[PDB]
This record gives C-alpha cells, structure tokens and sequence, in this order.
RNA sequence: CCUGUCAAACUCCAAACUUACAGACGCCGUUUGACGCGGGGAUUCCGGUGCGCGGGGUA
RNA sequence: AGUGCAAGAGCAAAAGAUAGCUUGACAGUGUUCUUCCCAACGAGGAACGCUGACGCGAAAGCGUGGUCUAGCGAACCAAUU
RNA sequence: UUAGGCGGCCACAGCGGUGGGGUUGCCUCCCGUACCCAUCCCGAACACGGAAGAUAAGCCCACCAGCGUUCCGGGGAGUACUGGAGUGCGCGAGCCUCUGGGAAACCCGGUUCGCCGCCACC
RNA sequence: GCGGUCGCACCA
C-alpha cells in the first residue's frame, strides 16, 4: 500500500498499546550503527534533517537505514564511524478492510511522526563524507524533501 | 550524657512457630506467663490455607521476668556476631529474641507527640554486644 | 456521554492533586454563613458528603437559609432559578 | 482619547463584535464617534480592531469634522461656533474639540449626537483587507494617518 | 520528601498532638470545648472557641497556680485534677461561657480518669456539659483517698519530705471550700 | 552512570480561552414599560455551506 | 495494600485491619437535586431535614444499607399488612 | 513562649545533618504498681502514684541547602501554543503578516531548614 | 402456580 494513505499527521496520536492489539512488529533491524561500542569522539557529524511534519511507516524506515547504512560499506563493515536514526514507529496505523458502516480499521502497521526540521538520522564521521551520499540515498526512500546538514565541521 | 545512653533490655520474645498448640504449656513454665496465640495471614499449600487460624505462641518478657529468664536462655546459646540487629538486636534458638535500647525510647511508642528515634540515639550491632557480653559471657 | 450518570466526565474536577491528597482542614467545614451572604461552589475531593451535582461546580450562590448543618444556596443554572444543599466542606466566601 | 470609524459592512461579522460597535454609538459604516482611553474602552476597540479605523486626531482635524460633520442629540441644525456657544459650555467649536480631546467631557454631555456621521473618503481608502503596517486602513493609525482619513471623510 | 506527590500530613499530624477526625466531631456541637491536658507533673483545663486565625482561650486554669489558692500538695493527681476543672470552670463562668463538650485530646476515655475528673470539677462551676455520671470516679478517689490509703501502708512517707506524712483529703476539701466563694481572679 | 524515543483512554507542569458572581464604563428601560408573570395562536422537529476545532474514513 | 463487581474517583490516629457489641437495611412525612444542562416530562435514584422509636459511644457524634457514580418497571387485576 | 497548652495556613513547614539548653515556673525522659484503669501475653502501651537521677532521646533555641518544596532575577522565549482579522504564500500538508494574550522542560544565580493567632508563664 | 430435563397451567 501507498505512503499516500498514512503519511499525514492529521489524525489522532494512537499509541496506547493497553487498549490496542494486534500491532505488527516493527521491519526496523537495528538503530545504532557502525561503531557503537565507541562514542561521540568524531570530528564530524552529519545529520538528516526532515524539512515537513510527516509520518514515515516501519518501511521506509527500514528501507531508508538500510540503503544508508548499506552503503556505507563504502568504510567497510567494521569501519569507523556509527549511525543514528533517533526515532520510532510509536504511532499504530489502522485500515478499514461491510463498506463504511463500523469502519474503524484493524491495526495494520506503525509509524513515526517526525517534525519539519527534526532529524531523523545522525552520522558520526572523521573527515571522509561518504555519509553524505549515504543521505542522498536515504531521503531517497522517506516521503519528505530533506536537507543534509553537517554539525561539528568547519573542515570544508 | 550516660546512664541515660547506656544500653538495657526492653522485652525479650520467645515464641514456637508451629505449623497448627500443645506447645503453650513448655513456654508458660519456660518463661513464667501465659503465652500468647499466632494467628496466620495468607492461603498456603502446606495445609494452611486458614486466615485466622492458631500456628504457633509467642511470651513478650520484661524486667526481671526478661533477665531471669535469659539468665538460662543465653548460657544455652553460643553464637554472636553477623547473628546481630542493625539495631543491635539479635535471635537465637524455639526463638528466643532480645530488643535492646536506650532509655528514652519510650518517645517513640506512647501515644502523644510520639517521634521515632534518632539514628545517632539507636543502639548499634556493637554497642550491643558489649552491653550483654558484659553480663555473664562471650561475644563471636 | 456514553453513559448519564452524575460522574460522567468528573474525573478532573472530582480529584486532588495529589498534595492535596487525604482528609482536609476541619477549619472550612464548620464555617458559618448569613442568609444574603454569596459563596463559591467547589466539591472538596476529600469530603464525601454535603455534596451537589457536579455541574454546578464553580457556580457562585447566595445562602438562603440551611436545612439541619446544609445550607441552602440559591443559583442560577443557565436561566433557570435553582437551590443547592450544600454542606460548608464545599463553599468558600465570595471576595 | 481616540477616533473610531467603522470601515466594514455587518454582514458576516461576528455579533459580539457588531454589538460592540453598537454600543460605541456606531451602527453604519462610516460612522464616526470619539472615545476616551481607559481600560474598558481600550478593550472594546481591541475587539472591533479588525472592522475600524482608529487613532488620536490633531486638534485641528477634529475642529475641521467638528464643524463639517457634529449634530445635535436631536433635528438639522448645523453646530457651528455660534451653535456651540448658544448650546454647550464652550465658546466656540475649538474650545469643544480641546475639551474633548482632553476628555474633560463628551458629544453627548454637551448636547450633541455621539456620531459624526461622515463621507466617503475623498479619493478612497487604503483598503479594508490589510491593517496600516501593511498599506491598509484597518487599525490603529498616526495622528498624522488618523488625520488624513478624517480630512478625506470630511 | 522524596518526590513533587509526596504528601505530607498536616503539622498538627505530624507533631502527633491533634486528632483532626475527632476534632472535626467536637466542633460540630458549635459549642465551646473544655481542653482536658495532663503533664507529667500538672493538670490544665482550658474553654477554647474557634477563631478566624485559630482557637481562642477564654478561660484557663493550670494545676500550677492551684497553690495561688492555699494548694500545698502535689499537682499530679486526681484531686488535682477536679480543682484545676473547678477552678477553670469558675473564670469560664465569670467570663459569660456557660457550656462546652468535653475535649480529652490524644487521652484515653479511662473510667475514674483525671480528664474526667477535670470535667467533674467544670461541671460543678456551673458549667453544662454533656456527660456521663457513671464514667466518673466515685468522690473519694476524686477526693485523693485512694493516696491517704496507699500512704496507710506507709513504712516510708509517699511524700518526699512534702507536706504531712498520711497525706490529706481533708486538704482537698478545704480548698474546693475555699473555691465556691468570692477570692481573686474567679 | 552514559545514551535514543512516545501517549485519545499518562501528568511534576500548563496556556490562549470558555465560564459563575460582583463592581465600574458602555448601551438599554422607566409615555417607545425594559427585566419578568399569566394567557391565546402557531410554524417547526428532511436542512445546507464557508471558517475554526474536531471523531471516523485511502478518499 | 485494602475497600464484593467495570472504569474513573475518595480514604491512613481511616472510609482499610482486628475485636466486641448491635440491627438505622427502622416507621411516618418532607425539602432539594437528578432522571430531563439550558428548558416542559413519569418510574427510579441521590443529597439534606423533620417527627417517632432505637443502636453504639464518656461525649461531641455517627447510623436515612454497602466510600461514590450501574443492579431497574405504569394502569388494570390478584395476593398480602 | 529559659523549654507550655489549643490552633490557623497545611512541605516556604518535608528528608538529612551540626551546635547549644535546664537546683524549677516548665516539658520530658525517668522511678514505681495499693488504688481507677489496662494488656486475646507482657504497668511496653493505656491508667494511676510519684520525684532518686538526667539533659543522652524528645522538645525549645541557634544554624547548614546535599535531596524535596515555595517564590524571584537572568537566559531559554515573546519561542511553543493561541482569541480576532486578511482577494498574504503554498499542488497540498501547511505557512505568513497584523492585533490581543502567552507556556513547559532545562541551565545559571538568589530565596526557603516555616509563618501567624489565642491563652498561660521570671 | 401445579406436576414428573420435560409436560401442564397462567389477562398483572
Ligand atoms: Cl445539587
Ligand atoms: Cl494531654
Ligand atoms: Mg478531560
Ligand atoms: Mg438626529
Ligand atoms: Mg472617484
Ligand atoms: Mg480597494
Ligand atoms: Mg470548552
Ligand atoms: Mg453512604
Ligand atoms: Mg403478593
Ligand atoms: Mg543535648
Ligand atoms: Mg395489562
Ligand atoms: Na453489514
Ligand atoms: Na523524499
Ligand atoms: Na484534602
Ligand atoms: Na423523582
Ligand atoms: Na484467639
Ligand atoms: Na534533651
């Protein structure tokens, strides 16, 4: 199904596992990358910044940090560098599939609302921006125009 | 300052926890007074399921009825030491328990403007041992 | 509502935060008031009784005389006259 | 003390607020009325702030719409200088129009209608869809701002 | 304490010195209360009102001051007790109070009590309150006999050097005599 | 200890705002009698749209 | 924690626990709110009184069933006091 | 208030800690069980009777901010949100301007280790 | 309500 069905924010928050079932599990494989046994000791630190409020199901997410963090394997697979993506599908997302009588949907899926300039990932790298192309293939897979933003690096 | 921060014993509990008694008797000759039932709380598999229900008696001793009877009760007992309250407490045995404290303690258990007892007033494990040590016996 | 009983949608105004929490001052439940005098109308989380329908939690009446330790508060519901019996628990004096 | 002139139509604006304006003494558009600043008033021309025009006016102006557009609680006549000294405490509209804009009194203490009914702008307006820091007539104005649209409703 | 929800009871509570649900069932006489307190060694009996600020005391009387009257026996006791009621329970009345509940605090409803004793003796200044006969002790004890007695089993004085050796309910007589006409502050 | 996130059926917090009563100004009423009381006569109980706030629904 | 049972709320020298005693889960009659916001509408419900008779308590006082919001039923007819 | 009793507000008063104080006004701990009364067992408590001793508890007095709380300055922030208005922008989601209001977290620095009432009293 | 889960009876 289309991102065109769920990416908006104009329905309620509905995140009260208490009093929904059936929520299918999350598609997203990990959320620290690379290095994690290390810390923030980078030069560098590149983050994705998400430019709309929008939602960003468990698929793209995963498919978003995986076209990223796949190729980032540009470093190899025990590079030095690690990789963030801070959020989390908290929101349950429903479908209604009898036509619109007793339509409230049964759970189908879960999403995360992001806000316009927030980011949603955040690369730690010493001076060697393959992770900015890492980004330019990720933003590729979330509904969102983007922006790619360098923190600490005044190494241009 | 002393006299009054020197250790002394306030009640000394001997009580049988059985398990449904006939065991009253050895305690009311043991100590001196009649004993007193214990009830028990909860539902359990070992046949005792009965809230309120007699499982065992208890003898609270004060005084002398305290000392002459511990003037027995310690002799027959050898342990000391890790075998101490924090508060300078201690059980052996039958249970046969020792509270100690100091003489102000009555602020804490009367009924108006009752206070609880400052850690500094509290009696400690080795404050303990030394009071009753020297009365007729050995620590550890 | 889904339901229509007095309760419904109270469980803001009907609970203490919670350092207001436990019985409360005695003080306030023996006050005194004059038949003319007005008073604020609040159910006292804590005191079970004396108490009114929760809709007119926040009305302002006038005492109007008392029945046995109640008092008898005249207000206004919308446009319609009403009277209140109301315990001291839960009025306080107007300014 | 402050000039109000309704420059939007009652068709669709909310009844809290038309009811407002009524009870400044405006009920047409283009109307007129002066009111003193104090909190109560000042309230009320925060509600009507998007349907007015509003500010101080240069003793002069007021003397100007004074002469051209002042009536009496009642009938015609004109309320010159003359009106002025035969029928209220002043002299002569200049003395009316300090006193009123000192707020020592008001249009009806004195006799005189609270409306100065006035013309259409003499030239147009600056329209009634955006406020004055955007190039509109709505809101609060100079007295420099405030004068100009009176002279032109003169 | 230890978080922004912690409660914490209310001083009074705290202090372990008011009952407030009992407090509340005393004001709702709307009458005065007659305060019963004991000390270790005095007795007090005070007649509060209630106040926009807090209690107000309209009248007192402490075992202390019992002396100021010809007391020369010690403050502790039962005769004591039904003095200082007395005599607390006169200036209560010369203060236009005529009746009030019996308050005994964090006490115990003890038959033959000296709070009791305390509500004898305001009762018998004049003073109204709402009691019961048989909750009371039986005169003699009040008296302080049941001391004279104890004392006949004497060996050694239970007064400290004191006054007389067999002690006196004669004593107390005298001065409850003395208290039910004319004298200072009554 | 450090570090990454959330809530229509969470809340240590907390608006704008809505609301009871009172005073003040405004407006209104005392011949145009308001506020209110009693009585006669209805029509009406298929609604719709814009905007703000919504709940459901891919729409 | 507990407080019979949904959910939300109330409660700690207690509204919970233990013990003891008691039968107010009483008769009669009302005021008021609710049912039905505003704003008319029955049964039902609740709050708060009074009259009478009682229980407990030293007493103030508490008890108009269960801490609060569900657990209910017209006329005709029958049986019953 | 050289120590008390009854309170009001009910953490600005809580938690924790330091120092000081009593031939007596005093409060306590304390000493003691013939009585009133009392422990489903214990004069522990409750109740009664009393002063040999003590200021070590409590309590009263002076103080400490580490935790919790109250309020204030500066920063966050006139940000977030928002009542009124717009032929302003944007495919749209949504945003912007004018007008009237206006936060929370958190950081840094102060405040807070109760205030007040009646009575009694070297 | 009456009769052995069933059958009969029954205008609140
Ligand atoms: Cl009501
Ligand atoms: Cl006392
Ligand atoms: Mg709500
Ligand atoms: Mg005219
Ligand atoms: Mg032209
Ligand atoms: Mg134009
Ligand atoms: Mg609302
Ligand atoms: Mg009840
Ligand atoms: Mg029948
Ligand atoms: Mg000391
Ligand atoms: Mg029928
Ligand atoms: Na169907
Ligand atoms: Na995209
Ligand atoms: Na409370
Ligand atoms: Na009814
Ligand atoms: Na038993
Ligand atoms: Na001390």
């Amino acid at each position: 199904k289309p991102g065109a069905m769920y990416r908006n924010s104009s329905k309620p928050a509905y995140t009260r596992r208490e009093y929904i079932s059936g929520i299918p599990g999350k598609k997203i494989a990990q959320f620290d990358m690379g290095n994690n046994g290390a810390g923030p000791t980078y030069p560098a630190q590149v983050e994705l910044v998400v430019e709309k409020p929008v939602q960003i199901r468990h698929n793209a997410l995963e498919a978003a940090r995986v076209a990223a963090n796949r190729y980032v394997q540009n470093s190899g697979a025990a590079a030095n560098y690690k990789f963030r993506i801070r959020k989390f599908p908290f929101h349950v997302i429903r479908e209604n599939k009898d036509g619109m009588r007793a339509p409230f949907g049964k759970p189908v899926g879960t999403a995360a609302r992001v806000h316009g300039a927030n980011h949603i990932f955040i690369a730690w790298v010493n001076p060697d921006p393959n992770v900015e192309e890492a980004w330019r293939r990720a933003k590729m897979k979330v509904t969102p125009t983007i922006n790619i933003d360098s923190s600490p690096a005044g190494n241009a | 300052f002393h006299e009054m921060r020197e250790p002394r014993i306030e009640k000394v509990v001997v009580h049988m926890g059985i398990g449904h008694a006939n065991a009253e008797d050895i305690l009311g000759e043991i100590t001196g007074q009649m004993p007193v039932r214990t009830k028990a709380k909860r539902t359990v598999g070992e046949f005792d399921i009965r809230e309120g229900d007699p499982i065992g008696a208890k003898v609270t001793l004060r005084d002398e009825m305290a000392e002459e009877f511990l003037q027995t009760a310690l002799p027959l007992a050898e342990l000391a030491t890790s075998q101490f309250d924090d508060t300078g407490n201690f059980s052996f045995g039958l249970d046969v328990t020792v509270n100690l404290v100091r003489p102000g303690y009555r602020v804490a258990k009367r009924d108006k403007a009752s206070r609880s007892i400052p850690t500094k007033h509290r009696l400690n494990p080795a404050d303990a041992v030394a009071f009753i040590e020297s009365t007729y016996d050995v620590e550890v | 509502p889904s339901s229509n009983g007095p309760l419904e949608g109270t469980r803001g105004k009907l609970k203490n935060k919670p350092r207001d929490r436990g019985t409360s001052p005695p003080q306030r439940a023996v006050e005194e008031f004059d038949d003319g005098e007005k008073v604020h109308l609040k159910i006292d989380p804590s005191v079970p009784n004396g108490r009114f329908h929760p809709r007119f939690d926040g009305q302002t009446g006038t005492v109007e005389g008392k029945q046995g330790d109640a008092y008898k508060v005249d207000i206004v519901d919308g446009g319609k006259e009403k009277t209140i019996i109301v315990t001291a628990a839960h009025l306080r004096r107007q300014e | 003390m402050h000039a109000l002139v309704q420059l939007r139509g009652e068709v669709n604006m909310h009844t809290d607020i038309q009811d407002t304006l009524e009870m400044l003494n405006i009920h047409h558009v283009n109307h007129c009325t002066l009111v003193p600043e104090t909190d109560a008033y000042r309230g009320m021309v925060a509600k009507v702030n998007d349907f007015v025009a509003f500010g101080e006016p240069s003793q002069e102006t007021l003397e100007t719409v004074l002469a051209t557009r002042a009536e009496p609680l009642e009938g015609d006549a004109d309320v010159d200088d003359e009106w002025v000294a035969e029928h209220t405490d002043y002299d002569d509209i200049s003395g009316l129009a300090f006193a009123l804009l000192s707020e020592e009194t008001t249009l009806r203490e004195q006799g005189l209608s609270p409306t100065l009914r006035l013309h259409p702008p003499r030239g147009g307006h600056d329209g009634v869809k955006h406020p004055v820091k955007e190039g509109g007539q709505l809101g609060k104005h100079d007295t420099e701002g405030i004068d100009d649209l009176l002279e032109a409703m003169r | 304490a230890t978080g922004p929800r912690y409660k914490v009871p209310m001083r009074r509570r705290r202090e372990a010195r008011t009952d407030y649900h009992q407090r509340l069932r005393l004001l709702k006489s709307g009458k005065p209360r007659l305060v019963a307190r004991k000390s270790n060694k005095h007795v007090r009996a005070q007649l509060v009102t209630l106040g926009p600020n807090g209690d107000d005391t309209l009248a007192s009387a402490h075992s202390s001051d019992l002396a100021e009257y010809g007391w020369e026996a010690p403050t502790g006791n039962m005769p004591s007790a039904y003095l200082t009621g007395l005599l607390a329970g006169l200036r209560a009345q010369e203060a236009g109070v005529e009746e009030a509940v019996l308050d005994i605090g964090l006490n115990s409803p003890t038959p033959g009590s000296k709070v009791f004793a305390i509500q004898e003796g305001a009762i018998d200044a004049g003073l109204d309150i709402p009691h019961n006969d048989d909750v009371l002790a039986d005169w003699q004890r009040t008296r302080g006999a049941h001391i004279a007695e104890y004392d006949e089993q004497l060996e050694e004085p239970l007064y400290s050097g004191d006054f007389d050796a067999a002690d006196l309910p004669e004593h107390f007589d005298e001065l409850r005599e003395t208290l039910l006409d004319g004298d200072i502050e009554l």
